[PDB]
Order: structure tokens, then C-alpha cells, then sequence
RNA sequence: GGUUGCGGCCAUAUCUACCAGAAAGCACCGUUUCCCGUCCGAUCAACUGUAGUUAAGCUGGUAAGAGCCUGACCGAGUAGUGUAGUGGGUGACCAUACGCGAAACUCAGGUGCUGCAAUCU
RNA sequence: GAGAACAGAAAUCUCCAGUAGAACAAAAGGGUAAAAGCCCCCUUGAUUUUGAUUUUCAGUGUGAAUACAAACCAUGAAAGU
């Protein structure tokens, strides 16, 4: 008489929300590496994420009826797929919705050099846990698309936003740095999926207070290439950038 | 005998769950922390009761699956001198006793946390397919561990000796537990009528005849050792995994090639149903 | 081979019926109590037949499950009784079997008309070293497919120790 | 050990979520495919960035708490710990605000009709001839008064007083239905 | 490496029949004051490997076994969807042609690998 | 179903088992299998203290309740719920 009820209070909205949750519904073409590939790349947003079981043969970016669906059904705003082909072969959505719509879609061609955490010496690592983020070039900041997927990362990988921290389980961080510098109306630089970590040593000029942090890395060094982008409305931002009040 | 669209259809439960070796449902309520605070290290405990084992260990969850960092057996008592009983609720207490040495000592602490302080660790314990009850071997053991120098979240409802009719604890009994009560209490009640039984039980023990009094010494003087020296110095390892692997390899069943199949397939077309 | 692999007893559950809930089953249960000493407990009737003398939820149910040396004790008696023999049919297909003896009576006490003095039957169960499998919450796991007793083990059973015999196949 | 890199676009900070924005420029083939020191040049650059992290990350203020074990929620007495700011950016949220806001043509009546809103103080009422506490509607109370006693002095009127008060709650149910509905 | 414990991913992972199980964890299975649990030592629990220990526990092969993953644009740049028109047009419309885009059958390959404390003659 | 003498087509005990059609204040694409599917123990919840909605003729250094947070609450050995 209250558990899906409990369950749909939670589902209900919030001033101060909660984490938000992902969906991961195979298209009706993956791969055994592609099990992994989802796995090893989401492999941290586990708890906090949905997986399923069957394929389907679908376009995302003409309609949005099925997804949007299961979506609405399934309590979640963070939708992935791996969409292949001959042409648009690797061509993945990785896609956010805004309140059971959807704000913009993005595709991602995943480049061919799939380098797995197996594919460096194995690591420990607090799982679960909230992640930090470097972002070097103003491409960052002057290149819409990548602004995109930036805050696109920076909201998947956000995780609970809490006040209180310590500094034990701050250790892991994403590098973005773009494969250089370019101009409006050519070939784009690539994105770099760059899991690394921070470990603290003394500075002999910073000592006791300041440490000296190396990364090391591990993986899974993989690559994005830019797909098909979506611009949604203004209202949108009308909507969604604002405060509780 | 099943059919064609219910076993392609159907579905298996998860493979850790093919064995009594998890409960997922606690799992996911201790995976769980609390988990909305803020983050903070995993320290959970794990026991198992196997024979002639006392298998009682503390993880660190991460994608490589896991690894357990603390860890605790029962190969490590000659040093204590106590070595007997590999199991028993001495056994329990005395691990909880060492493991806390250990991983004191593993620590560094006792004679990165940054700049403060010492931060000594709560350590729990996702309880595994043995049921949590009061008055056994278990609690001993935490009772072991506290002891010894670690801090987990309990009640004494459980600690052997405790009463829930009327809230008392007896520390008279627990005493008497600890330097060896209840065990040679058994013994002796046992002896004054029968020796038969006095003698299935404790094998080495009734060759020794160490009496309550004289085992409760080696409690006392296993207790300090432990409280001397955490050590814990392994084997060797002689004979390494080529002779390890000699022994657990030379009888072993390896793959049968394509060719050699294939011509077992042409035996059965040949003679089996190829016509005598 | 038998090393080790037998077919011990591991409990006696009886199986009494009645149409009708009352002093009838407490008289038949406090015989059960005196005869086991757990008291017989009260299982509900799962609901009602009409034709019978049974309803829902009615606690019409009393059975014992005995075991312990008293289990070897009335298990003699009752195939003693029995003359060492039982019918054709009740073979389990586990190897077992569940058989009656008609007016408790004819062993031992004397009749006392108002205590409750009827006609029972019992259902064995038997195991193999290896089958404390399915007891064990831990170690969850399988039993091989001819490990396990059936009904050809049953009639040599009923052969084997006990010396019963059993009325024309 | 060195604490201070060069940014010729000096780095920019976003503590809720710990992370840190720089701007500055890269050649292009700095960091492509083809490079086998792809490794090395560019973890080396996002080493500096990162050292440039934790020497800014670290003489924040904190919050120490003087309570020892049970801190419900919070802490135990060992630690000290550092806190977060909220960032410089609007992350996407799920939802519009979750309003709820309507007239029932109840709150109308509570306006206009000068009505305030009860007090709710409580449900154990005192109910005489009994000589004892029992709440206005929570065990047979005060609500069931007359399907209990043996007789009424006035067809049985008992099952009356029952079908009556289920007009009662099914009015309440239409003019909830109604409320829902606009 | 056997595996003890935890697993990561959840049929290559299970079910169907053997054989091997040579070391040690691994189990089977004997006893029952006090802690104890219920209708019961059925489960827990006081004892060691104790009495029985390879028959299940358990891995493997053994079997084109049943069931499941990958690839052959293999189908397949398929149909088709908006991209040129007084192309086709009495009508249920198909094209060239460009964005994208098959799917199944099909033809074969395979029926579990990693990490940390541990014991091996 | 194999079993199942009073008792059988529907009275009580095993087994293979239906991966469920487990049973859901359901309707779901789904979905919990040590379960949301039964019963055995434990208890009060309409607590109080503070910012936003307003708000009273002693327009009550916030009195009214709403939402949110804590503080306590019951449980458990336990992190938890």
C-alpha cells in the first residue's frame, strides 16, 4: 500500500534534487567487446545507473518515441546506446533528456582504439565514489559541441552533490585536453577519454602542507570523435537554468 | 525434460549466486554506506565458517572486482604457542585478538591522514549466509577484535552471556568463557561420568590432560603474545607452482583437437550406425 | 560400491485426517503428545471441500514427525503389528513409503473408549550420505541423478534391512 | 616538487563538484593519434594542471565537529573535514519546479469565509460514560459510537448510521474528484 | 595451479551421464552440558579432523547433446525515408537520384578470464 | 504427475519440479526470487524548531499550518532501513 508508492515519491520531483539516473538499452548491433566496452566506461556510475538485456533496431534522432518511453518508464534522464553501421559505423548516442523530453541529442563517433583498463596493469579504486575534472583548452569554452559534451560529462559523472567532503576517497579524475587547437568550418579535434589518478608525495617546497601529485596511467585510454548534434529550444534554458527559489 | 521456447526464453540467476557465497540483498544494502552522507572508505568484514578453517577478512570494493586487504587464519599459532583448536571460540577470540595486531601494527601507529590525525577505523561486517544470533563463537571473535583495538558498531545483546529475558550480562560467565569455561566445564561434567566422550573430544588434549586452570595459562600467556608480536611470517612456498602444478597437473584432462573429434565422428559413421 | 552411501531414516510425518474439528482431534492430538512428546500442532484445513467436513482456515491438520532412537522404536512396532508386511502399493518414488495401521490399540495401552483410540498412518523419509545438500542454507547446490533412491530402490529397501516383506507385489 | 605552473590563461575553479576549467591554447597535432609520446606529453600537461589542483585545493576552510561517536547526521570525533561550494554553472536539472498549487474551491471558503484553518492538536478525545481516552478516529473511537453498544432505542438503525456515513465520504470523494479534476 | 574467501562481468556460466578426483583447504558424517533455536541437534550450536572421508560437495574433459556469443555489405549500400522537376499524375503512385539505412534465413568459428592473504608433497 | 490403505475428482507427507503463469490497492516494456509472495517478534508519529506561502486587530521579537532540513523517535548485532 506504500512501496510503489515510496518508489514513486522518490520518482516525483525535488527543489534540491538527487543524483540522476542512466539507461543503457542495447541497439540490435553490439559486440562482446562492446559488453565490456559498456562496463569498463560506466564502470563507475554503478550503483546509480540502469542496464538491459535485448536489442533493438532503432533511430534516435528522427523520432524520439521509444527510448523516451522507456525512459519515462524507468525513472531516468541519462540515455546511451552503441548505433552501428557500414556508414555511420561507432556512431553511439550519448544523450540527456530534460523532465521525460529530451534537451539535445548527441551522437559520438567511438573511435577505433579501444584501449581497455585491462589493457594496463590492474588498479585499486573506491567504486562508486565522485570523480574530479580537469579541462584544458578554450575550445572548451569557444567551441559549442564541446561545451556540449563537456557539460554532458560534467552532469553524468557529477554524482551527489554534498558539501561535506574528505579527502580519502578524492582520487580519481578525468584529463580533457583537445587534440589541439581549431577553426569554424573544418575537420574538429577529438575528445580524450583520460581516467587517471592523484597520488600525493611531498614537494620539498611544499611539504607537510602542499603535496607533489602524480597520475599514473591505466585506462581506459579510449577516444570520441564528434557525431550528430542537436540544438534544442531557448525555452529550454529558460526552464532548465534558473534557481528553486 | 524442457522445451524449445522456455529455454531459449528463459533466464539464470547470477553466478556468485550459484553458490552459498553472497547475499546480494545485503550487498546492495551495505554497498550502500549509508549512502548519502558524503564519501568515506569501505571497511567491511567478512567470516565464513568452514572446517578446520577460521576465515574472517576485511575487502576493499573496487572494479578489479575486489581486494580483500586484511586477512586472517589459523596456521600462525605455534609462534603464540598456543596451536590447537583451529576453530574453537578460544580460536574466535584469539584471531579477533591477532588481526587487530596485525593490522595495527600494518597501520603504524601503536609506539595518508592528512595532517589529522591518528583516525582510528570503524570496521563493520556484511554478515554472509550465516545467521546472526547471540551466544556463540562469533561475537567472541568481535569481542576478540574490540579488544584487541578495533571499533565496530554493536550491541552486547549478542556477546555469549548476554540475557533477554532480563537485560543482564554476566560477566562472571564470561569470565569464566573467556579462561576456558564452558569448554572444559564440558569436559570435566563430561569425565566425572563417562571418558568415552571425554575422549572423542579434545584428540590431543586428553593425551596433554591440560586442565582449565593450565589452558587458561596458555590464555593468559597467548594473550600477551599477541599483544607482543603481530608477525606473521608465511611459508616459503617450496616446491612452487611447477611442482605445485606437477602434483595438480599431471592427471589432468586436456582438450580433445578437431581432428581427433572429427575422426571420432568418422568412427561413428564407420561403425556405430554405419552398418556394423 | 557402498562405502559409505545408506539409506538411514531421517523422519516419520503422520498423516491423519478428520471431518470435524473438535474434542475428537484434541483426544487423538493429547494421545499424539503423550506418544511423541512435541506437541502435535494444528495445521490449517487449506480450504473447504463441503463434501467432507472441512472449511478454510480451520486448523484440521495434526502431524508428528518423529525421529531419534523413539523413531527407530515405533517404526519397529509399527511394521510389528504390521507382521513385517505391508501391502503392494505406497513405494515412493524417492524411497520411502507411506502406509497405515488400522486401531492404534493393538499395541501396548488399553482402550479407554473416551480418549481417542483410531486408525493412523505413516510416511517415511530416508537419505544418503551426500544429500545434506538441501538442509544447509549455505553450500546451496545438487544431488546426482542416480545418487538419489527411487522406486526400485524403495521395493529393495522394503527388501533390505527391516526384513519386511510386502503382499503380492 | 615544484607548487606553480605558467597559464598564460590563468585556470579557473568549480568546487561542488571538483573541477577545474583551463583556457589556454594547443597546436594542433600536440596531442594526435599518431603520437607514441601521446602518453607521457599529455598526462604531463594534465600533471601540471592537476598539480596546479591540489596546491589550490587544500587551505580552504573546514568544519570541526566536538561530538564523539553517534553524530546522526555527521560525524564521529576523529576526523576534520572540507566542505564544497556550489559551482559557477547551471547544471541540467530533471524537472520544472515541483509545484502543486490550486483552490479546491475549499481554500476559496478559507479566504473569503472568514475561516482559519484548525489547529490540529490531537486525536485521543475524552469521551464520557467510559472513563477513559480514545481518539476521535483511530481505534473504533469516537467515529465507531453506535455499531458497538447492544441497544439504541432508535429496520435496524445501526447499518443506517453506517450507509450514512458512506454518502458522507463519498461526497467528500466527489468533491475530491472534482478538486483533482480542476 | 587445486582451491580457501571475495568477486568483476551474468547460460561459453545451466540441465542431461560417466570417468579422474592423486596433495591439501573441500565436504560428507559421529557426539550434545552450558549459548542456544523451533513441533524436533530438521538449521544453528560445545569438539576436533574428531567416527566415517570420496558417493554426492566440486572442477574438468568425456557428447557435432540440448540450449547461447562473434564474424562472412553473406544477404546488403536492400527496401525507404525529406533532399530536382508539369519526371512520371484519370486512380491503390513508382523513378532516376542523392543524407542515411537493412534485418532474418544463410556460411562457419567458441561453450568462462582476471585480482589480493593462503596450503601442496 | 509419480506417489497418497479410513480419505476418493479437490483432506495429509516427498520428488521431479512450473524460473513462474511466484504475487503486486497494476496497468504496464519491464520489474524485484533469501522476494513487494505467508506467518513469528517489536513498537509509536497528528513529535518540536527554522527559512520561503500567507497572516491575525493586542498584525502576539513570528501565532496558524504547507514544503525542506536537523533533533529525537522504532527496529536491528550491525552498517542500515
Amino acid at each position: 500500500n506504500a512501496r510503489a508508492k515510496r518508489a514513486l515519491v522518490k520518482r516525483e520531483a525535488k527543489l534540491v534534487e538527487n543524483v540522476k539516473q542512466a539507461l543503457f538499452i542495447p541497439g540490435q548491433s553490439c559486440n562482446k567487446n562492446l559488453h565490456d566496452i559498456m562496463v569498463d566506461l560506466s564502470a563507475l556510475k554503478k550503483p546509480d545507473m540502469k542496464r538491459f538485456n535485448r536489442k533493438n533496431d532503432i533511430h534516435p534522432f528522427e523520432d524520439m518515441s521509444p527510448l523516451e518511453f522507456f525512459s519515462e518508464k524507468n525513472d531516468c534522464s541519462l540515455m546511451v546506446l552503441m548505433t552501428s553501421s557500414k556508414k555511420r559505423k561507432n556512431n553511439m548516442t550519448f544523450i540527456r533528456t530534460f523532465g521525460y523530453k529530451i534537451y539535445d541529442m548527441i551522437e559520438l563517433m567511438v573511435a577505433d582504439n579501444f584501449k581497455l583498463l585491462s589493457d594496463f596493469k590492474k588498479l585499486t579504486f573506491t567504486v562508486g565514489l565522485k570523480p574530479m575534472f580537469t579541462f584544458q583548452g578554450a575550445a572548451f569554452d569557444t567551441h559549442p559541441v564541446y561545451k556540449q559534451i563537456k557539460s554532458l560529462f560534467l552532469d553524468f559523472f557529477r554524482g551527489e552533490s554534498t558539501d561535506l567532503q574528505d579527502v580519502a576517497g578524492l582520487q580519481h579524475v578525468i584529463s580533457m585536453t583537445i587534440q589541439g587547437d581549431f577553426q569554424d568550418g573544418e575537420p574538429l579535434p577529438n575528445v580524450l577519454f583520460r581516467v587517471y589518478k592523484l597520488k600525493s608525495y611531498k614537494s620539498d617546497q611544499g611539504g607537510k602542507r602542499l603535496p607533489r601529485i602524480e597520475l599514473v596511467e591505466i585506462g581506459p585510454r579510449l577516444d570520441f570523435k564528434i557525431g550528430r548534434i542537436h540544438t534544442p529550444s531557448p525555452d529550454m534554458v529558460t526552464e532548465a537554468h534558473k534557481k528553486p527559489k | 525434460a524442457k522445451s524449445s521456447a522456455y529455454s531459449s526464453r528463459f533466464q539464470t540467476p547470477f553466478r556468485r549466486r550459484r553458490e552459498g557465497k553472497t547475499d546480494y540483498y545485503q550487498r546492495k544494502r551495505l554497498v550502500t554506506q549509508h549512502k548519502a552522507k558524503y564519501n568515506t572508505p569501505k571497511y567491511r568484514l567478512v567470516v565464513r565458517f568452514t572446517n578446520k578453517d577460521i576465515i574472517c577478512q576485511i575487502i576493499s570494493s573496487t572494479i578489479t572486482g575486489d581486494v580483500v586487504l586484511a586477512a586472517a587464519y589459523s596456521h600462525e599459532l605455534p609462534r603464540y604457542g598456543i596451536t590447537h583448536g583451529l576453530t574453537n571460540w578460544a580460536a574466535a577470540y584469539a584471531t579477533g585478538l591477532l588481526i587487530a595486531r596485525r593490522t595495527l601494527q600494518k597501520l603504524g601507529l601503536d609506539e595518508e591522514a592528512v595532517e589529522d590525525g591518528p583516525r582510528p577505523f570503524k570496521v563493520f561486517l556484511d554478515i554472509g549466509l550465516q545467521r546472526t544470533t547471540t551466544g556463540a563463537r562469533v561475537f567472541g571473535a568481535l569481542k576478540g577484535a574490540s579488544d584487541g583495538g578495533l571499533y565496530v558498531p554493536h550491541s552486547e545483546n549478542r556477546f555469549p552471556g548476554w540475557d533477554f529475558e532480563t537485560e543482564e550480562i554476566d560477566p562472571e560467565l564470561l569470565r569464566s568463557y573467556i579462561f576456558g569455561g564452558h569448554v572444559s566445564q564440558y569436559m570435566e561434567e563430561l569425565a566425572d561420568d563417562d571418558e568415552e566422550r571425554f575422549s572423542e573430544l579434545f584428540k590431543g588434549y586428553l593425551a596433554d590432560d591440560i586442565d582449565a586452570d593450565s589452558l587458561e595459562d596458555i590464555y593468559t600467556s597467548a594473550h600477551e603474545a599477541i599483544r607482543a608480536d603481530p608477525a606473521f611470517k608465511p611459508t616459503e612456498k617450496k616446491f612452487t607452482k611447477e611442482q605445485y602444478a606437477a602434483e595438480s597437473k599431471k592427471y589432468r584432462q586436456t582438450k580433445l583437437s578437431k581432428e581427433e573429434r572429427a575422426a571420432r565422428v568418422a568412427a561413428k559413421i564407420a561403425a556405430l550406425a554405419g552398418q556394423q | 560400491q557402498n562405502p559409505m552411501r545408506d539409506l538411514k531414516i531421517e523422519k516419520l510425518v503422520l498423516n491423519i485426517s478428520v471431518g470435524e474439528s473438535g474434542d475428537r482431534l484434541t483426544r487423538a492430538s493429547k494421545v499424539l503428545e503423550q506418544l511423541s512428546g512435541q506437541t502435535p500442532v494444528q495445521s490449517k484445513a487449506r480450504y473447504t471441500v463441503r463434501t467432507f467436513g472441512i472449511r478454510r482456515n480451520e486448523k484440521i491438520a495434526v502431524h508428528v514427525t518423529v525421529r531419534g532412537p523413539k523413531a527407530e522404536e515405533i517404526l519397529e512396532r509399527g511394521l510389528k503389528v504390521k507382521e513385517y508386511q505391508l501391502r503392494d502399493r505406497n513405494f515412493s518414488a524417492t524411497g520411502n513409503f507411506g502406509f497405515g495401521i488400522d486401531e492404534h490399540i493393538d499395541l501396548g495401552i488399553k482402550y479407554d473408549p473416551s480418549i481417542g483410540i483410531f486408525g493412523m498412518d505413516f510416511y517415511v523419509v530416508m537419505n544418503r550420505p551426500g544429500a545434506r545438500v538441501t538442509r544447509r542454507k549455505r553450500c546451496k547446490g545438487t544431488v546426482g541423478n542416480s545418487h538419489k533412491t527411487t522406486k526400485e530402490d524403495t521395493v529393495s529397501w522394503f527388501k533390505q534391512k527391516y526384513d519386511a516383506d510386502v503382499l503380492d507385489k | 616538487l615544484p607548487v606553480t605552473v605558467e597559464k598564460p590563461i590563468p585556470v579557473v575553479y568549480d568546487l561542488g563538484n571538483l573541477a577545474a576549467f583551463d583556457s589556454n591554447v594547443l597546436d594542433k597535432n600536440d596531442l594526435d593519434s599518431s603520437n607514441a609520446r601521446r602518453e607521457e606529453k599529455i598526462k604531463s600537461l594534465t600533471r601540471d594542471n592537476v598539480q596546479l589542483l591540489i596546491n589550490q585545493l587544500l587551505s580552504l576552510p573546514m568544519k570541526t565537529t566536538t561530538e564523539s561517536v553517534g553524530g546522526t547526521g555527521g560525524q564521529s570525533s576523529v576526523m576534520t573535514l572540507l566542505q564544497l561550494p556550489d559551482p559557477t554553472t547551471d547544471l541540467p536539472r530533471e524537472k520544472p519546479l515541483p509545484k502543486a498549487k490550486a483552490m479546491t474551491k475549499w481554500e476559496k471558503f478559507a479566504a473569503k469565509k472568514g475561516i482559519k484553518p484548525k489547529e490540529r492538536a490531537g486525536k485521543m478525545i475524552y469521551d464520557e460514560a467510559s472513563g477513559e481516552w480514545v481518539p476521535k478516529w483511530g481505534y473504533k473511537g469516537a467515529n465507531k459510537k453506535l455499531d458497538d453498544q447492544w441497544l439504541v432505542e432508535v429496520i435496524d438503525p445501526r447499518t443506517l448510521n453506517r450507509a450514512e456515513r458512506k454518502r458522507l465520504v463519498k461526497k467528500n470523494e466527489k468533491q475530491q474528484r472534482r478538486n483533482m479534476k480542476n
